[PDB]
């Protein structure tokens, strides 16, 4: 029996003792925890006295006597929790809080922890100690766990706390004392979706958050993710995040406060999550100046190599995202401008992806001694491919979007671009078709994405584009005859089939001296090229046949 | 001006060109008097000249400087966030073009002054040097004497006040990728930039150390703490002095408040210590941990425990007698378990912990420490090796990961309650795998005879293992009875069913003995399931054709008739690789039914018009070796075979 080996082991040295019967307990009913009592009555955190009674505690904690023993550890939790001296009842508080979950004494258990979360806000006004606040928020998370009515009370003397919140020994307690209160605000906002908020004010808890992020220390890596945990809770009401924006009017406080590494390494991805979802909420309401700012950093996000494949790809769905509220203004030359920098930053995310290809079939980052995070195993060239998918998808609806915002006639047809729009477009078609080398069914289905978002584009804009860069073109099917298909998907429309036919015929025109001598493939490609050309005029002939007829 | 940009980049315009590069000096004068006169025209009539004359920007280092100096202030007035669009494509052009041709000139001659000098400069630029042409600058750069004084410079002149941090940590991203590629190639390191490093930095950063901050040079820390590991890694320094204050530099970033760079310190510690009073450092990286402090310590604990011998395993026992910091407790006594026979009264203390803590990441902790407690039990010394096998064995029957937790069990085994779980689907495939494992090799000897339970019920893909092991274990078994009967039964319902369970009951019955029912050619079930798969050409019926039991059923002549159905089925049925193969191989045999020999021969012939080929061979055989229906029919094959496109045959 359990009671006998406790009798065996019970029968200066009250610390020995206790260490005897931790260790009998490691290594090891009702009637067990009936003769443990005694054990413990045989036998200033350093005081031999104050050890011993922990290490009592923590073997309760590990294992009749057993509502005694809750009793005790529910008044050691109140004593920690109303003054700072005897705060070593935290085990006890958790232990009892482990009784009440699963021994009839549940709802005097929860009113004791409401008597405690309210005489928090007085032992922290008495103070200005920090367990305190580790067994109040212990408290209050004790008092959420039963079905009992006291949560309200619960809810209320937590957000008492909470509104009062807002030396080295001082500055740490002050600190850990703000994490259990981000602690009793994130167990407030997660009850807040269920019922109307019975607080005074409803934004003076985001208010409180905001304060908190700005108090707390870079050196409280996991209170400050805690906050984060928080406000990806607040996203979840409403009217909260209605309220927020009149309240953040800054953006990038959180990331500026975070000067710590272990901050600079944990915020971006969850808290640009958090961000992102509250965009998508409000972009109804954004401030133009705040709607640059939340584009920009997000393309200065995508543009940094050192985030995930994650953080680049939702900062692009942001972006799809906010060329909605870009379109719905109106359509002049200045908001035309965001939309520009969007596909900019498209192409530079292009260009690194594309300066790795020889690599991939620097990166020389896997030798440094000291890794600060687990080296990821994620196939290079498969990663590639997804990335260059998903972009290509949300370009077609960037693309759309472009088309259907055409500046001062002007608006139904021939949109009018500056030459550094040109120079932007024809940089996306370089590092488009670079990626396209990457290398099916899938491959056809992106070319097809690639004719369709460049057809849409102004005749004048996208014959110079061919103009300049078909000579690459014929450089690129040289390699792989898979590109031959993107000039017969831009003959196949209408629209762009009269000039491509002109500007792929002089071409050819020009390079037919050197068709003879060149080996047994580049001249395939040349006469396939040649055979698209003579389809192009059979297939659409009102529209072909005037600018084939002179060169024949 | 960007007309006369293109009309001065063609090669017509000559005289005008000359005209331009006499008004040098003049044109940077407008400028000096950005909104009225725009820095991207001037910087596109230098790009013009530069692509026109490749000697044009040998000397325009004051042009550049100058340029430099405008981007700057343009950048400055276009970093206004308050209207929708003041920022204008045009300055960011100027931007990367003005960083080409910087990339130019810096080909132009080898030093390295003026790239730091950029660097500097570039501390307010939002913009980040261009992706493609720095860094391929960059790497040319790492791709020698000049090398160790081009280090020299880089490291004497590093602490400029002048620079930032963002640009100090660029910098350091650029130093870096040098001394690790030289590393590769590296012998010890010893090539004359440590000279100055040893006098430039660790002396220099002690008003930088001892800040007690956790700010933005944490990157220059982290740095630090990467380089200075790195010079460890190459050992070139054989002076104590330097090595007292590298001590002394790593004890001071363990006294920083930033968490994360004081496991870095602890890491630089672990290695110094490995490289060449560590007890306390021990036991203070025993502490608890979080996920990106994880990492960090047990790094240093891989580094470091190797090289504690020497300088034990008490205090790791001691903290144990006080999870994912117990994951890492695991991982900790796991990777020593080369060791345990130093620390022998460690060993058992450690398998039952492990054995307690074991019964995504969590599985895969958990077969670790199984793997773990399993060794330390094999290693410590018998009842460890019971206690081992009951283990692998409740550890399996929990739960390719299955297969390797019963190999792990049989292995325990080897050296009682491996019967339980060798007594009656991944739980029962793994059930019957670990039988059939422990079967192969006082655990063992349980588990061999508890398998029959295993055979009969595994608790398709679980009749499958459940005949797999059966078929083993009755190999072994003949190198007890209940094996070979449960192996004898499953051959015979595989070969009366005639998908997969059937073919690795045939397999397993082939292994076991060669007079099982599957195996067996004489036997007339396998010759029927041979018989089936021909009518198709389920299983079970193509592991019996391809078994020896197709092939030599014509030479046990029972399997007679049923090898005559088979050729007849090949014969109405169309030619399949396995049913031709069984047919030819019949044929063979008759030749050494009569009607069932002819169908094959005709079924071999119309498949004819590589596996006639392979019949009409086998016949050049026969008739070297050498009824009227079989006469007429050899008759047909040879004419037929006469007709063949093949020489050698044919001939």
């Amino acid at each position: 029996v359990v009671q006998l080996d406790d009798f065996a082991t019970r029968l200066y040295q009250s610390k020995h003792s206790v260490l005897s019967e931790i260790c009998d307990s490691l290594e090891t009913y009702e009637y067990f925890l009936k003769s443990l009592i005694p054990l413990f009555i045989d036998v200033v955190a350093n005081s031999p006295e104050n050890k011993l009674r922990n290490i009592t505690l923590e073997i309760l904690h590990r294992i009749d006597a057993l509502q005694a023993y809750s009793n005790e550890i529910v008044d050691t939790l109140m004593d920690l929790l109303k003054v700072e001296n005897e705060l070593n009842g935290i085990l006890c508080m958790k232990a009892i809080t482990t009784l009440h979950k699963t021994q009839e004494k549940v709802h005097p258990f929860i009113d004791i922890v409401i008597e405690i979360y309210s005489n928090i806000p007085q032992v922290v006004e008495e103070q200005f100690s920090k367990q305190l606040a580790q067994a109040m928020f212990s408290f209050k998370t004790l008092a959420e766990s039963p079905i009992t009515m006291v949560s309200l009370y619960s809810s209320y003397k937590e957000l008492a706390a909470s509104s009062l919140g807002n030396n080295r020994a001082n500055y740490g307690e002050f600190i850990i004392g703000q994490v259990k209160a981000a602690s009793f605000l994130a167990y407030l906002f997660i009850r807040r979706q269920a019922q109307t908020f019975l607080e005074p004010y409803q934004q003076a808890i985001p208010d409180i958050i905001i304060r908190l992020l700005q108090d707390c220390p870079s050196e409280l890596s996991a209170a400050r993710k805690e906050l984060l945990h928080a406000t990806r809770h607040i996203l979840s009401t409403d009217f909260r995040k209605m309220f927020i924006p009149k309240i953040d009017l800054l953006f990038d406080l959180r990331v500026l406060i975070g000067e710590g590494f272990t901050a600079y390494e944990t915020l971006r991805p969850l808290a640009y999550s958090t961000v992102a979802d509250f965009i998508h909420n409000v972009r109804d309401h954004l401030t133009p100046a705040q709607l640059w700012k939340s584009v920009s950093i997000y393309c200065k996000n995508l543009q940094d190599d050192s985030l995930a494949l994650t953080v680049q790809i939702m900062s692009a769905k942001l972006l799809l995202n906010l060329i909605e509220k870009i379109m719905r203004s109106e359509s002049k030359t200045e908001s035309r401008q965001l939309l520009m920098v969007i596909i900019d930053a498209y192409t530079k995310r292009f260009k690194m992806l594309n300066s790795r290809y020889n690599g991939i079939m620097m990166s020389l980052q896997e030798y440094l001694p000291i890794q600060v995070s687990v080296p990821p195993e994620i196939d290079l060239l498969k990663d590639s491919r997804y990335l260059f998918k998903t972009l290509m998808t949300f370009l077609k609806t960037i693309m759309i979007g472009l088309k259907n915002s055409n500046p001062p006639n002007w608006n139904e047809t021939a949109r009018g671009f500056s030459n550094e729009d040109i120079n932007i477009l024809k940089s996306l078609f370089r590092e488009c078709i670079l990626a396209l080398r990457f290398f099916t069914k899938e491959e056809k289905d992106l070319m097809e994405i690639f004719a369709t978002m460049f057809i849409h584009i102004d005749p004048a804009s996208f014959n110079e584009i061919v103009r300049e860069e078909l000579p690459f073109m014929y450089k690129q099917m040289l390699d792989f005859a898979s590109l031959l298909h993107i000039p017969q998907f831009f003959l196949a429309s209408v629209i762009t089939s009269s000039s491509f036919s002109g500007i792929l015929i002089t071409f050819l025109k020009s390079k037919l001296v050197d068709l003879g001598e060149v080996n047994i493939i580049k001249s395939n490609i040349l006469i396939r090229l040649f055979k698209l050309c003579f389809m192009s005029v059979s297939l659409f002939p009102a529209a072909n046949e005037s600018v084939i007829l002179p060169h024949l | 001006t960007t007309r006369f940009v293109y009309f001065v980049g063609l090669d017509s315009c000559s005289s005008l060109r000359a005209k331009v590069l006499e008004s040098l000096p003049r044109v940077r004068g407008l400028l000096h008097q950005e909104k009225c006169v725009r820095f991207s025209n001037l910087v596109d009539l230098c790009e013009s000249l530069a692509a026109s004359d490749k000697e044009w920007i040998k000397d325009k280092e004051e042009l550049l400087g100058e340029l430099l100096d405008a981007g700057s202030v343009c950048l400055t007035l276009k970093r206004s966030s308050n209207v929708v669009s003041p920022l204008y494509f045009q300055v960011d052009q100027g931007f990367e073009t003005l960083q080409l041709l910087y990339i130019e000139y810096f080909k132009s001659q080898p030093l390295g002054h003026e790239k730091v000098f950029n660097f500097i400069d570039k501390i307010s630029k939002e913009g980040l040097p261009f992706v493609l042409e720095f860094d391929d600058f960059i790497f040319n750069e790492v791709v020698i004497p000049t090398v160790q004084q081009t280090l020299d410079t880089i490291i004497r002149m590093t602490p400029q006040v002048s620079s930032l941090d963002a640009r100090v940590y660029l910098y350091k991203r650029i130093f870096l990728p040098i001394c690790i590629y030289e590393s590769e190639m590296h012998g010890d390191l010893s090539r004359a930039w440590l000279k100055s490093f040893d006098s430039d930095v660790w002396k220099a950063t002690g008003p930088l150390v001892d800040d007690y901050t956790s700010t933005l040079e944490d990157r220059y820390r982290l740095e630090l703490m990467q380089l200075t590991a790195l010079l460890i890694k190459g050992a070139p320094t054989a002076l104590t002095d330097m090595r007292k204050d590298i001590i002394k530099f790593s004890w001071n970033y363990i006294k920083l408040d930033d968490n994360t760079s004081k496991q870095a310190a602890y890491v630089v510690t672990a290695y110094f210590i490995s490289r060449f009073l560590t007890t306390r450092i021990f036991v203070a990286l025993l502490r608890c941990h979080q996920i990106d402090t994880r990492y960090l310590v047990k790094q240093a604990l891989e580094l470091l425990a190797p090289v504690l011998s020497e300088r034990w395993l008490k205090w790791p026992r001691r903290v144990l007698s006080e999870t994912q910091v117990a994951n890492i407790y695991q991982l900790i006594v796991k990777f020593p378990d080369l060791f345990y026979p130093a620390r022998d009264h460690f060993i058992p203390n450690i398998i039952t912990a492990m054995g307690k803590l074991t019964v995504l990441e969590n599985q895969q902790l958990a077969i670790d420490l199984a793997e773990l407690i399993l060794k330390w039990e094999t290693k410590l010394p018998f009842a460890q090796r019971e206690a081992c096998v009951t283990f692998l064995i409740r550890y399996i029957c929990i739960s390719e990961l299955g297969k390797r937790a019963l190999n792990i069990l049989y292995e325990l085994l080897g050296p009682v309650k491996l019967q339980f779980f060798e007594r009656f689907l991944l739980g029962y495939c793994l059930n019957a795998l670990e039988v059939l494992a422990v079967a192969l090799k006082t655990w063992i000897i349980e588990n061999v005879s508890y398998l029959q339970k295993l055979l009969e019920k595994c608790l398709q893909d679980i009749q499958e293992i459940l005949q797999k092991v059966l078929g083993i274990i009755l190999e072994a078994i003949n190198k007890e009875d209940e094996p070979e009967e449960v192996t004898n039964f499953i051959s015979l319902i595989v070969n009366i069913i005639g998908v997969a369970a059937g073919v690795s009951l045939c397999w397993t019955l082939s292994l076991y003995r060669p007079n099982a029912l599957d195996s067996l050619l004489p036997s007339i079930m396998r010759t029927f399931n041979k018989l089936c798969r021909d009518h198709i050409a389920e299983f079970e019926a193509k592991v019996t054709t391809n078994l020896l039991e197709k092939i030599l059923n014509l030479c046990a002549a029972d399997q007679r008739r049923v090898f005559l159905s088979l050729l007849a089925q090949l014969i109405d049925r169309s030619v399949d690789k396995d049913m031709l193969l069984k047919v030819i191989n019949i044929v063979t045999e008759w030749i050494f039914t009569t009607k069932e020999k002819a169908g094959i021969l005709g079924k071999m012939m119309i498949f004819d018009l590589e596996l006639s080929k392979k019949f009409n061979q086998v016949i050049v055989d026969i008739f070297e070796s050498k009824h009227t229906e079989l006469t007429a029919r050899m008759e047909t094959a040879f004419l037929f075979g006469t007709r063949l496109s093949d020489v050698s045959i044919r001939k």
